[PDB]
């Protein structure tokens, strides 16, 4: 319509679950591309000790992933968290 | 300096009831005339200062004759210019009426002479009001961030936000054509446009794979006026300056009767008050509902209807209100040993309630527009060089 | 005498359209004070002509003095009661801001008797006007007989009939007590009662698995008062004739606000009422439903406020609206001829469209409210499909 | 004189087979410059004899010394304009290249003067053009029906209709902004009004789940367009114009320059900075494009190649229907027959002569003019007697 | 150098971005006159050269009498020439309105020269242009492989191929032709040929094969403008014994609004529209979300084809990737005042912040040949000839 954006950030996957300080994360095929080029540098998280975030809204909570799995057939992740920014 | 429940509170729980606040069904704002004071714009008692200076001798029959006017606010810049303006237009007309021409000819002296201090302060560029492009400047920079956050904290199916102002200026309304939004306003057309009311219960959408707000004007506008007897017209800037915007500035006695819709003049005529009514109708009923949030600034608490709807609202409980108010010390000080004006008294016993359904800050400089604006929240452009690249291969 | 369209129209098609306008699912009838005549009820001429006749010397300094009112519509009867009512106000105004003495008491003697002509127009039946069962009387006939015909004719899952009107008088009050009928009006109580928004969304209910309706008063009534700033309160017949209405005509007072009437032509002026503006609410929200039929009858089309709402509701496709309009073909040539008042100009308007949600009936006595209730149809408590008695009336023509 | 497939049909067949086509998913009209006739506007045969009177020394050296135009043509009013546009700019764009200095201004006379005569023939109503209130006037009463026509003919779920247009006033708008009708252009702001392709996708909609709404496609430009230094197309009134640059063109005689977008010459694609007239011509591609079609043409003389090959083009689809309206048809096929005629009297004939029946055209002189085009169309039956059992009411007239 | 946006890259680095970028559902290839030099092609230098050497009597008046070309560039050998043509025919229009000889004559003998110098560079072949299976040879071996792997590439319910051209030439076709496969360029018929633009929105279907289409911006030698307003289509073998044999093999003859290439006569209304309804494709192709574009030997000299795909690439997912041999011989003058605008808009392009722009050079390892191999990978003549002699 008119010049007016808003969107400018992709992702990988969403939170799906919480059962006492594990979280549960279904990934997506979506973004066909992983690559979400922006500013500084590009990323894509794909690998146990690594980091990853969300928002909430007014701060950014921090996370390690710890597993990954199955159940096109399905995958899953595991984290915990350490902090927020 | 910040009460909530008449006990004191900080800034980093503050800024995170904001972001509570922001999240209900409906929330909407109510501005004043001090919020154009970072623009070029003025403040009604500057208007009057400016005024009892240069007309000197129209400040004694006021007073001393026809009994419009009080020494004692005379004298402390207390004096309210709209019902002035609203008197001083039906004199006129009952002696036009009743054929005295002597106090005919003194009216319209007086009345060339408030429009034109009250016009003046409105314009924010001088001469370049009639010209394009008026909101890529930067005093109006203070002015996006505010509609942009109030939209970009919403999410699908969900209403959509609504500012009711005071002012008669545009200084909103430029700053909407540079983002690309649109505003609702109650008018339609472009070579004849009116007035419909049931405009604002519309909406937009889209059929193939469109972001607005509304606007409320309490007050009218620079750019309203009326010809005929049953119809009111609305123009562009440009196409007001030649018409009468003009005249009134650099000419001496011209005034027309019964032509301008601002400040709340004619309001006995039972085709212009329609539109006065309309806007308070539903302010009173936006300002009832559930799961309401309101925020005000650059107000003064000197109109006794406003204030009697904002009381009569907190009856129910899921209104929540927050308020701006930089000399709260100064009319605390007063109130205590028994005086202060109506407008101290009210802001004062608020301040004194024991509700948590109320919100007041007042450090002085802190509650104005430009904190106002960075206490509302944002989460957490490489796209421009482009245009203006083409715009180099011209050949 | 009939249009629908801007064309032309015939009664036997009338009679059938407005059967399938009736088995809609919203429908609504707008009446004034025309409706109100053949029960003992005036019209605004007729309050000029009184008016005149009783004060011949506040009529003369109306004139020559202060110039509100012209030689040439006095001695013809063409006075707006409405537009005068709100200059005589604003000459008050100046006169008390100013301290004069004099001016400050020959208006409110001009003011005190147009507030009094207006209110034993709106008595319709005098002295008995405290007295009770005065719907068992033959004047209201028809006004039974409308209700009977809305109520009978709704089906179950439909909703209830609406009734708007800008009258003061009890013509339907009076009128459905004499039936069982409960009308619903915002008000709650006998010993203290008062106005709550939030009464007319109710309905009734049988509690071992019923005929109702609402009422919508526009511009007050002549039993409602009000104390302070947010408390109304309505009171009866007999109750209020004593304390005061009899004070203001048998007496010969000045006036103040002893009930809340809205005769004037700007009536957002007074900024205090507050119940104004819940019944405009509910008006323009009825016009916005789909499916909806809405019957005019008795108004003159001079209130700037209803017809543009009745202006902009015809940009829906399932709102239709039927109008009766004695004086069509007086109005017509008057604009014609390149002039008229705007009131002939908005039913011109209205009669010269395109559009076929539109119809519009003149012919004098055949648009007035007696004919108006003999148009509406009765039931078919079980319909024969006919076919049988169909086929007969074929064979009947068929035969020879 | 109206030809289906090939066949003759009648009057009778003819109005049920348009009650058909007004009851399909897509609807649509265009229409050309004769359609402006019953209100004040001209032709290019009248451009050309308000040239020839009014610029006499031209038109002899444009016969003598640049050999444009034939002397026999002209004596009969039979010259191209949009030919004769195009042929100066070829001149025009030589003279430069070369940098003679004599014919730039003699070529900028007949380029100037020839942009002049269009604009007084576009206004329609000479100095009344910078006014307001124009549409409640007489002349668009026949512009105000087919709207009225077209939007009521709808059902719920269908889409809105569409009109395209080639010419350059405002007998369109005027005419919706006194029903109260939006239509959608393309355009928005007020202050600042700038294109957008993006605003074609847009609707309506409520809020406690204004429904009336069309779109307006100008392929040739308009009379109140004007582009900036700043590249961007921006939108004025007929007020704001007047009074800022067709106020010149025709009391200065000043030369021309792209002050407002209008292009009438024969192939503007010359034109590579037109993006706005390349979103046109493809909506109209892609709106023939879809199943369950209809068009109506009116006012076209047919000689455009652009628009001719995209109706030719269109015809191989089987849910696509054409209905045509061209006056002198005899006078052309009575011409052909010599192995004669123009170049816009075959492409009609070939039509007229095939054997799909999803063809249709219609002759008559005065029977194809705009005012009975659009009586021609229907008015919606809102309650549909079914009348499988009061069938027999029509039975009933007359069988004794 | 494979630089990639202030970056740098390498071999697989690229090998599998290709294969990233190949699985899009919008694919699309432009060439230009330079992937036809395998095959016998000439670029626009070497025909200024020619007509420079060749006709030197008559290359005055266009620099001191009608002032259509510059002295400097001229001499630097960077002319436009299809602009002159079209130019010239303008002139040629104007002089035999209005009735003069002289100039008529000038020009109808300088039209002569430069449509020979320009056939002869394309005809391709020689004189075996009016025979048959000319895409047997060996010189059309890579145009098969890029045909065959680009339409190899697709999944099933996906859509078809998009190839644009600046050339005017036949290798394309006559390579397809020995594949297998239809190709969609507009027309239909075989005993009077036409044109038919909505054509290109049909696609073939089985019952109980694969195609795809051709877009060509500057024309071609087969097409042509009889006396009635109708634009044909002609077969090699007949087009040579028609028109091209005179206009190599006669010194002067004419016809003029007769031919259709390149950019010659678009002053015509029946002509132009056939050049812009390929553009406003080109146009409506480049708008789509997920596409990929491939451009394998154009020069950067056109001021709409810079703007359009310059304004293309506001919406992330249209992703480019450039092929130009010659790179850092123009990045290190830009460096100073001297440069062309071919240059200036490269180096613009390859000094960007985003992973998009993809520049390639490697002076001969960016060239039509090795563009091929950087792509993916999905007996009959021994029988024949024992048929054949049996
Ligand atoms: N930069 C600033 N930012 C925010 N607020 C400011 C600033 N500067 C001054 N202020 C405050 O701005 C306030 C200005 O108060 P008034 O001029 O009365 O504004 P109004 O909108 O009430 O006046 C119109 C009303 O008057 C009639 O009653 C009618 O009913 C109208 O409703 C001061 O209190 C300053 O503290
Ligand atoms: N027996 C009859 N039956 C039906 N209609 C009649 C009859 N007799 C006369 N008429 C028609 O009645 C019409 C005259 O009605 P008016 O005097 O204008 O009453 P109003 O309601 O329009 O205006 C008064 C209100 O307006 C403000 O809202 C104030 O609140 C006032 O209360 C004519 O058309 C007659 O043909
Ligand atoms: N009252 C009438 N009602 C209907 N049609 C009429 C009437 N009077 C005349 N006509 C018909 O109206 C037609 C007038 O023929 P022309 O002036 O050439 O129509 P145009 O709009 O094409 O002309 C300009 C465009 O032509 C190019 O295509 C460019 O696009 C230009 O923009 C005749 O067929 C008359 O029979
Ligand atoms: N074997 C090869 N492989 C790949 N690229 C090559 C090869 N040989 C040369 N090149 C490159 O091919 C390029 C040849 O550039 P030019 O032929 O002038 O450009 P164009 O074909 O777009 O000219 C047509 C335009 O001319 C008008 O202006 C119109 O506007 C047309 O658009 C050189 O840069 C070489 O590096």
């Amino acid at each position: 319509m008119s010049l007016f954006k808003l969107t400018e950030i992709s992702a990988i996957g969403y939170v799906v679950g919480l059962e006492g300080e594990r979280i549960r994360i279904n990934l997506h095929e979506g973004l066909q591309g992983r690559l979400a080029s922006h500013r500084k540098g590009v990323s894509s998280v794909t690998q146990p000790g690594d980091l990853i975030g969300f928002d909430a809204g007014n701060i950014l909570v921090v996370a390690r992933v710890t597993d990954m799995a199955f159940v096109i057939p399905l995958r899953q992740i595991i984290a915990y968290a350490i902090g927020f920014v | 300096s910040i009460y909530q429940g008449g006990n004191k509170l900080n800034e980093d729980d503050f800024r995170s009831h904001v972001y509570s606040l922001c999240q209900l069904d409906n929330v909407g704002v109510l501005l004043g005339a001090g919020a154009s004071v970072g623009c070029g714009g003025k403040t009604m008692k500057d208007v009057w200062k400016s005024f009892k200076q240069n007309y000197p001798e129209l400040l004694g029959a006021l007073i001393d004759k026809y009994l419009l006017v009080s020494q004692i606010d005379s004298d402390n810049n207390l004096v309210n210019v709209e019902l002035l303006i609203d008197e001083a237009t039906k004199f006129l007309s009952v002696a036009k009426t009743r054929r005295c021409e002597d106090e005919e000819e003194e009216f319209r002296k007086i009345l060339s002479s408030l429009y034109k201090e009250v016009t003046k302060a409105a314009l924010l560029t001088g001469e370049q009001f009639r010209e394009k492009n008026q909101g890529k400047k930067d005093a109006f920079k203070y002015h996006k961030e505010l509609i942009s956050k109030l939209i970009s904290n919403r999410q699908p199916g969900q209403s959509a936000p609504a500012i009711f102002t005071t002012n008669y200026d545009l200084a909103l309304e430029w700053a909407a054509e540079d983002l690309g939004i649109q505003l609702f306003n109650g008018f339609s057309g472009l070579h004849t446009r009116q007035f419909y009311p049931q405009n604002f219960d519309l909406a937009f959408r889209n059929v193939n794979a469109h972001y607005h707000a509304y606007l409320y004007k309490l007050h009218g506008s620079l750019t309203w006026y009326q010809n005929d007897s049953l119809t009111v017209n609305e123009v562009s800037a440009s196409q007001a300056y030649d018409e009468y915007i003009n005249d009134i500035i650099n000419k001496d006695d011209f005034y027309r009767g019964q032509h301008l819709i601002y400040p709340g003049a004619n309001k006995y005529s039972h085709t212009i008050g329609f539109v006065y009514g309309e806007m308070f109708r539903r302010f009173g009923e936006f300002i009832s509902k559930p799961q309401t949030a309101l925020f005000i600034n650059g107000f003064g608490f000197g109109d006794y209807h406003i204030n009697r709807i904002i009381l009569g609202a907190l009856l129910n409980p899921s209104f929540h209100v927050v308020i701006y108010y930089p000399e709260l010390k100064e009319a605390i000080t007063k109130v205590s040993k028994g005086g202060g004006s109506e407008a101290e008294k009210a802001i004062v016993t608020l301040k004194n309630m024991a509700f948590n359904q109320v919100t007041v800050v007042g450090g002085g400089s802190k509650a104005y527009f430009n904190s106002f604006v960075e206490h509302l929240p944002y989460p957490v452009n490489i796209v421009d060089e482009l245009v203006e690249a083409i715009a180099n291969l011209s050949k």
